[PDB]
């Protein structure tokens, strides 16, 4: 739990000023005002959507959440407002397949990836009982994602460093990319989808693209095979005074 | 063990070897006095135990 | 690396606009309190190995508990750590003074030294001692300018701020 | 990101050296004309929305089958899409003229950026004269040689500064080669 | 409000952090531009009244056909209103050279203004032209100083942008 | 969130007149102290570790049943959260400081500071007190008077400025009251 | 995951056979020994702060490269950051040796641990000498063979205990090779 | 060896024949000049632990990723082997100063060495910006005399364009 990339190499997570603003009985939060309002829009339009380059006719349908999130300073309100668009389906999910627009759940709502196949299809057992806002809503209303953003600040990718499986953090690293990267690149075709079902990971020059300014982003790679074989049985032997013992 | 805290105080000295960063270690791990890379010295291989005895 | 110049730009890319008119006002404080930081800072590059020099010595002159047994400084390579470790950290204020910012002290200096130094038993307060000895070393017309002694004394106390 | 001066200190660390008396000579004199940075940097965004306009009407005016259907802003959202799309090129460049160096330029604009124009169907032969024409437009108004919008500046050089911004969009300009 | 003040401490609270030395050099940057725009700034105050009834009626110069019945300005009563929306953009450009930054520009006078002059009907391409008629007919060495040229300019400019 | 040049303007929206030459002569009256005002506020962020850790630990000497079981900075977690809440206190006021108005701590600090400590028993006789021992402890740094650290300034008048910040303690003990 | 008893049963579900008593000798044993796994675990995260320490500065003595300008331990940020990943390694040998099986130090720590390091230029030959460096150190507090640390045991054998944690050692060794 | 006196003995075996009068004249050039020439082998062989050391970190000073995973100077083994295979090159131009040829040089330093530097991946560029190093390092009247220093390098960039 101490990340060494997080706050030294990164930025600081955008977000409302406090969450001590909803127990104020004059007000609903420290107002911010529409140079500070809309800089935070900002930030969560290029969260939610990726880099999806939203046109002006395509935000004037967008015209009634933000005038909701301008009076109830809830962020969490407002991103859920925003997942239920038009303007988020027509992008993640009318041209994917399943596991590329759950895959993007985790990258738009949580800043992560999934880390299991049992994870995964448990959010095509709420399509089955609710469509696509059932996954949308447990994905909100979940118990990881109030101990992380809260009301307060917005999803960001966040560098952990106590990761549960470290697998998670290599499949965050390939559904972020670089800051010149949207997610509309692959014609579908989500590309966790071999390594979730199988149980085997990723590409280091996929994830070393989407690293940070300053943390080695790619050496280390000897010029044999990036990945483990399962079937090998080495011989590791620890010398003692006598001779060598391989405690195997 | 010395206690070293017994003293009276200005009694205990101390002396570094360089008070640079880069001679106590260099960017390779060459490094005459941090680690185990003390003992690659071109002398300091033989001594003088000849000075005392047959014992 | 926190400066004027990758703070003002890093928050002109996080509305994603322009430099502004703001942000060039904010590099003409850039070209004025330079020649201040910059004075400070060549006076501090050929001067090192005597400032660090009665840096290291005052933590043991103050701690002579650290040549016991299992304690920090209990042989000579650890005394050679010791003053490699005072020698880095005021490199580090020889870098911030050229930047202009506090960038160079806390992403290679302070961001990580609460977990290094409490699971090496290396005391705190001891390092504390050096850099604060050095802090009421500097003398106002003696060693550097008026004003020149402000920035070299602000990022010093940074250090002391931080660590303790 | 690095400006021009933690440009420095990233060379003498991997010395572990102080940055002595030698390298700021280097840094005293960037200083020193130091306002004609603020002064030429202001000469760009001033007419950064023209710029823009000029550039991309200049790329259908030598690629006219850019808006043949099949071409890659044929139709309005993508038209769109390559003015705003050259919005962002002209912001990174004007970052790294205020910095000194090119890696906040490299870092947020360049990674990955041929990598997704194959994946889109840009012709990147066609957005290479896309940032050629902004590039020679942008070193005009710094060396003040435009016929229209003579910004009037103080009197000397700014020939050091037009080719280093020259030197920007050259980093953009062989990126999607 | 965007100004060079509030920027460095939104980026110190925004991390948690107590203002440190590179803050305090950008409000150095405020005291030097101080003296120009804030010579600009006063100049405008009291020029208004001969600049705001120079620009309009050279508007109509290049844009004749807005006098024409189904257009904006067909009455003698909305080019009475035509004069408030020029006299409410040079009081806001006289703020923003006070407060330095583009606060009052960007929250008052052009956000909001792109839905506005889309849905009532009225042309951007008239207050281009009347904004930047401000802008050539300023000379520097009579009316004003040199550096209160390039802010007051660079202030004209700023929204130029924003309503092209 | 404003700053004192942003808060004659909103003063001067509601009559919409410009900012004429009257009421410009008490912003040249921010810049003549614009150095003085930046060497106060750096003198309060130089010691602000010590000035929070001699306040806390005064108000359990002034109270000595704060640390009896039951009481409110008891066990360490109780603790450590008492010594985090006066860094953000001391860190809001310096931001009051530098831009010479009191819209960056009544808004991101002061709203909902009342409801929350009743809400969990944070008693306010306390806070008033260790809140008041740093608003004094704030005036020895800037009028150089404290007993120890005598820091170098230059000579000349600042009991305008140190009388500024002990307003900005009392905005914090009104609200928290 | 799985510990010693869910392995057995899943041996026997490709067979869709029944855990019988030629079979249930091996979990027979299990129980009768199992005194003594748990007397071997609080043999090692009551000395877990000690072995962590050792084992990653041990590797900076016959690796002094570790630690100069260039290496991957070098500054603060980074050698916090090793000396987290080794307290990780430590704990999920734990629940390994716990369990009885190496289900859970393989999917969750070992797999796609190869992929991370060499994104990040995480130096494999030297981590693999703070691992097995701490396989030294986990066998001789197992056997009471250490030369400070005497912990009271009761008297036999728990040798097969220590080369079943040597095992576990040796496939963090086995997986970033 | 290749040599003054192996190379003319060479010749006139080939050719057949006894040492002539210019095979006698070329041991006569041996003589006038290996005054200077046993000058560098002999400052050469009682300072050579501290120019190996000194030209050994030069290596990393320039090319600081041979520390990343998988390189040639990862860990302490691979820098006891590097700098020992620079302290075998500084053996071997020892050993042409006293030769008098680059004998020593091609049979045991040159030849075979593209195939192993290749095979086993160790960047022949930095098994040459320890040798460039060296050869910059020389102060002509300091170290050795004048035409000492010329032969010092003469076989300091033979060995550098046998690496390229
Ligand atoms: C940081 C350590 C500074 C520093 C600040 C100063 N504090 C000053 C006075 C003061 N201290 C306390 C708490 C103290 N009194 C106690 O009775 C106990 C224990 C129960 C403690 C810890 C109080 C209550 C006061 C007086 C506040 C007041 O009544 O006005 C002080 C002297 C007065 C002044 O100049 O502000 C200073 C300078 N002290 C230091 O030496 C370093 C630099
Ligand atoms: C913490 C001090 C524990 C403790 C741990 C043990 N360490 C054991 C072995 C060991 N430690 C090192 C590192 C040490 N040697 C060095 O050369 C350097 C510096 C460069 C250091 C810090 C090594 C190399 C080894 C041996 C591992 C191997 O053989 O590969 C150890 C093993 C038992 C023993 O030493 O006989 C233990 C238990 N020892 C303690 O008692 C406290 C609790
Ligand atoms: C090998 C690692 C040791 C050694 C081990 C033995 N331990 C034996 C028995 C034993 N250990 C414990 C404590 C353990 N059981 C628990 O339930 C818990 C925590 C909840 C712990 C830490 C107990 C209770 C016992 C049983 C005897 C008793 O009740 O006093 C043991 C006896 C064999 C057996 O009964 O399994 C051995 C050999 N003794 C050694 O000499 C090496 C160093
Ligand atoms: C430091 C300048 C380098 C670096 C160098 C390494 N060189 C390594 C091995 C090596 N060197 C030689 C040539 C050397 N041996 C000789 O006998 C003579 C002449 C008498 C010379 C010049 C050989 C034949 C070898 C391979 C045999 C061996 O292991 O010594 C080496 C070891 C390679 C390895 O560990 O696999 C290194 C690391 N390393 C660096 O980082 C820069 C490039
Ligand atoms: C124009 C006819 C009125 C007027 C309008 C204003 N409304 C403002 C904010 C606002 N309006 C609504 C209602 C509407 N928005 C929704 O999202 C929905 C339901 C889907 C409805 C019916 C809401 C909820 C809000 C608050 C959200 C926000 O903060 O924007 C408004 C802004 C006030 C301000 O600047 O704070 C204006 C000016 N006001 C008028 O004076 C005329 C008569
Ligand atoms: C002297 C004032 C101290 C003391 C210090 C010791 N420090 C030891 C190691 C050490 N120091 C640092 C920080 C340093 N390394 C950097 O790279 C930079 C910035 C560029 C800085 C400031 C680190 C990270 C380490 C640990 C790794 C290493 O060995 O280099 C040290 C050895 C630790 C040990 O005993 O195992 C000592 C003894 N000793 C003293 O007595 C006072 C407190
Ligand atoms: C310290 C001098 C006080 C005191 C303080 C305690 N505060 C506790 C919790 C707490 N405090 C705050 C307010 C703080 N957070 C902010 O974001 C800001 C300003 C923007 C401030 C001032 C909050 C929101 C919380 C709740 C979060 C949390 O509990 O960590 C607290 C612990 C209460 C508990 O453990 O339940 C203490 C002890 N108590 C004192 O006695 C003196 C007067
Ligand atoms: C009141 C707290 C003091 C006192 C204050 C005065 N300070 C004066 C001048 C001054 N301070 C600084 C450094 C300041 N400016 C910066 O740009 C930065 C950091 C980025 C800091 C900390 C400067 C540069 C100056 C100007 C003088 C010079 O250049 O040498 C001052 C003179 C008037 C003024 O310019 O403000 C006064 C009176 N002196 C006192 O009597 C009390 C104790
Ligand atoms: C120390 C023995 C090594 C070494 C370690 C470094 N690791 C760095 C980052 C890092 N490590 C991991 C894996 C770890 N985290 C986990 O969650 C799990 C499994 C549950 C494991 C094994 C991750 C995932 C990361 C990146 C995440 C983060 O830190 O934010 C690291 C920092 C690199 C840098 O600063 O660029 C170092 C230095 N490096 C060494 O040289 C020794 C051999
Ligand atoms: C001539 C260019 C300069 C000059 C340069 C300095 N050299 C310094 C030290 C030094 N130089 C060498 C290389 C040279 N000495 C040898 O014995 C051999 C080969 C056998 C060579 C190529 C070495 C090894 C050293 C370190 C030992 C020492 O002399 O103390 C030097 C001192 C600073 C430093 O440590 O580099 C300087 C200034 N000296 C001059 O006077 C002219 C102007
Ligand atoms: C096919 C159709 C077609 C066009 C749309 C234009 C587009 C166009 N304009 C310019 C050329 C230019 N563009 C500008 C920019 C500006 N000029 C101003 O008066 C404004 C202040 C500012 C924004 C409009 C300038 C100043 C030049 C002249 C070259 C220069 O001085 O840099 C160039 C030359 C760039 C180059 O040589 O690579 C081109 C192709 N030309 C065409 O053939
Ligand atoms: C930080 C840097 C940064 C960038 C540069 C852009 C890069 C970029 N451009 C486009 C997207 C595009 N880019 C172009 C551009 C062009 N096509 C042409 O014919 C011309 C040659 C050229 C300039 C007009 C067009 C037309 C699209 C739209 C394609 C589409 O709609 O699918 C997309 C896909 C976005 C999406 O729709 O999801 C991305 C990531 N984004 C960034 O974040
Ligand atoms: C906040 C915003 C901000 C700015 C816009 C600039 C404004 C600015 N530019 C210059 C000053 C200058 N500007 C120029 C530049 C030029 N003259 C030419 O004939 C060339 C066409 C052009 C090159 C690009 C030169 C040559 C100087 C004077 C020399 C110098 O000090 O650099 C000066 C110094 C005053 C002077 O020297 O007269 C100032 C304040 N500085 C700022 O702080
Ligand atoms: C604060 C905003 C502000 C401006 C934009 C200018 C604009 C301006 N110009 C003139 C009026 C004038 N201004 C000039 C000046 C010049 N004519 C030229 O072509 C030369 C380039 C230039 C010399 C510097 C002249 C000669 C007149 C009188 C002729 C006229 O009506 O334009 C007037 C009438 C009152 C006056 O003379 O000041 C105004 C308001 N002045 C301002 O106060």
């Amino acid at each position: 739990a101490f990340s060494s990339i997080q706050n030294v190499l990164t930025d600081a997570p955008l977000g409302t000023p406090s969450a001590m603003g909803f127990l104020d009985e004059r007000t609903e939060k420290p107002l911010m005002g529409p140079s500070e309002m809309d800089e935070l829009v900002y930030a969560v339009y290029k969260q939610v959507f990726g880099n999806a380059h939203i046109m002006e006719s395509e935000r004037a349908e967008l015209r009634d959440a933000e005038s909701l999130f301008r009076y109830l300073r809830d962020v969490r309100e407002f991103v859920r407002a925003l997942a239920k668009s038009n303007a988020y389906t027509s992008r993640f999910l009318q041209g994917n397949q399943q596991y590329r627009f759950f895959e993007l759940n985790f990258k738009h709502l949580l800043g992560r990836g999934p880390r299991s196949l049992e994870e995964m299809a448990s959010h095509s057992a709420l399509y089955a009982e609710g469509g696509f806002e059932a996954v949308i809503d447990a994905i909100l209303d979940s118990d990881e994602y109030a101990q992380e953003f809260g009301s307060t600040v917005v999803p960001y990718c966040r560098f952990k460093g106590e990761y549960p499986t470290n697998e998670e953090f290599n499949r965050m690293l390939v559904l972020k990319g670089a800051n010149s990267t949207s997610d509309k690149a692959g014609k579908g075709r989500s590309k966790l989808c071999y390594s979730i079902a199988a149980g085997c990971s990723q590409n280091w020059l996929s994830m070393s693209k989407a690293l940070p300014f300053g943390t080695e982003k790619g050496t280390g790679f000897n010029l044999i095979s990036s990945s483990r074989n399962p079937a090998a049985r080495p011989r590791i032997g620890t010398k003692i005074p006598g001779g060598v013992v391989f405690s195997s | 063990f010395v206690d070293y805290q017994i003293f009276a105080p200005g009694t205990v000295k101390v002396s570094p070897d360089s008070v640079n960063a880069n001679e106590l270690n260099p960017v390779s791990g060459m490094s005459k006095y941090i680690g185990k890379t003390q003992k690659l010295v071109g002398d300091q291989g033989i001594s003088d135990r000849s000075d005392k005895l047959p014992m | 690396m926190k400066s004027v110049i990758t703070t003002v730009v890093s928050a002109a890319d996080a509305a994603g606009r322009f430099p502004s008119n703001s942000d060039l006002e904010s590099i003409q404080g850039n070209i004025q309190r330079s020649a201040a930081r910059l004075e400070a800072a060549e006076k501090l590059a050929g001067n090192h190995e005597a400032v660090v020099k009665e840096a290291g010595d005052a933590c043991f002159a103050k701690y002579a508990y650290l040549k016991n047994p299992g304690e920090a400084g209990e042989n000579q390579e650890k005394i050679n750590k010791c003053y490699r470790d005072v020698d880095h950290y005021m490199r580090l204020v020889n870098y911030c003074l050229v930047v202009g910012g506090t960038g160079p002290l806390d992403e290679w200096g302070i961001a990580g030294a609460r977990e290094v130094y409490r699971t090496l038993n290396l005391p705190t307060s001891a390092y504390v001692a050096s850099i604060a000895y050095t802090r009421d070393r500097l003398c106002v017309p003696r060693d550097m300018s008026a004003q020149a002694g402000v920035e070299f004394s602000a990022y010093l106390d940074y250090l002391i701020n931080a660590l303790s | 990101m690095l400006d021009a001066f933690s440009r420095v200190v990233v060379n003498s660390d991997a010395k572990a050296a102080y940055v002595g008396g030698s390298d700021l000579q280097a840094l005293k004199s960037f200083i020193a004309d130091g306002n004609k940075r603020l002064d030429a940097v202001n000469s760009i965004v001033s007419n950064a929305s023209c710029m823009v306009s000029d550039a991309v009407s200049g790329m259908i005016c030598e690629n006219p089958g850019l808006i043949s259907p099949g071409g890659n802003c044929y139709t309005n959202r993508r038209m769109a899409a390559c003015l705003r799309d050259g919005e962002i090129i002209l912001r990174y460049v004007s970052y790294a003229l205020l910095a000194g160096d090119a890696s906040v330029l490299e870092d947020r604009c360049l990674n990955g950026l041929k990598e997704t124009y194959i994946a889109l169907g840009v012709p990147t032969n066609s957005s290479i004269r896309a940032v050629s024409i902004m590039k020679a437009q942008a070193v005009a108004f710094i060396t003040n040689t435009a016929t229209e919008r003579k910004m009037s500046f103080a009197a000397g050089d700014c020939t050091s500064l037009a080719s280093e911004v020259a030197s920007y969009f050259d980093r953009v300009g062989a990126a999607i080669s």
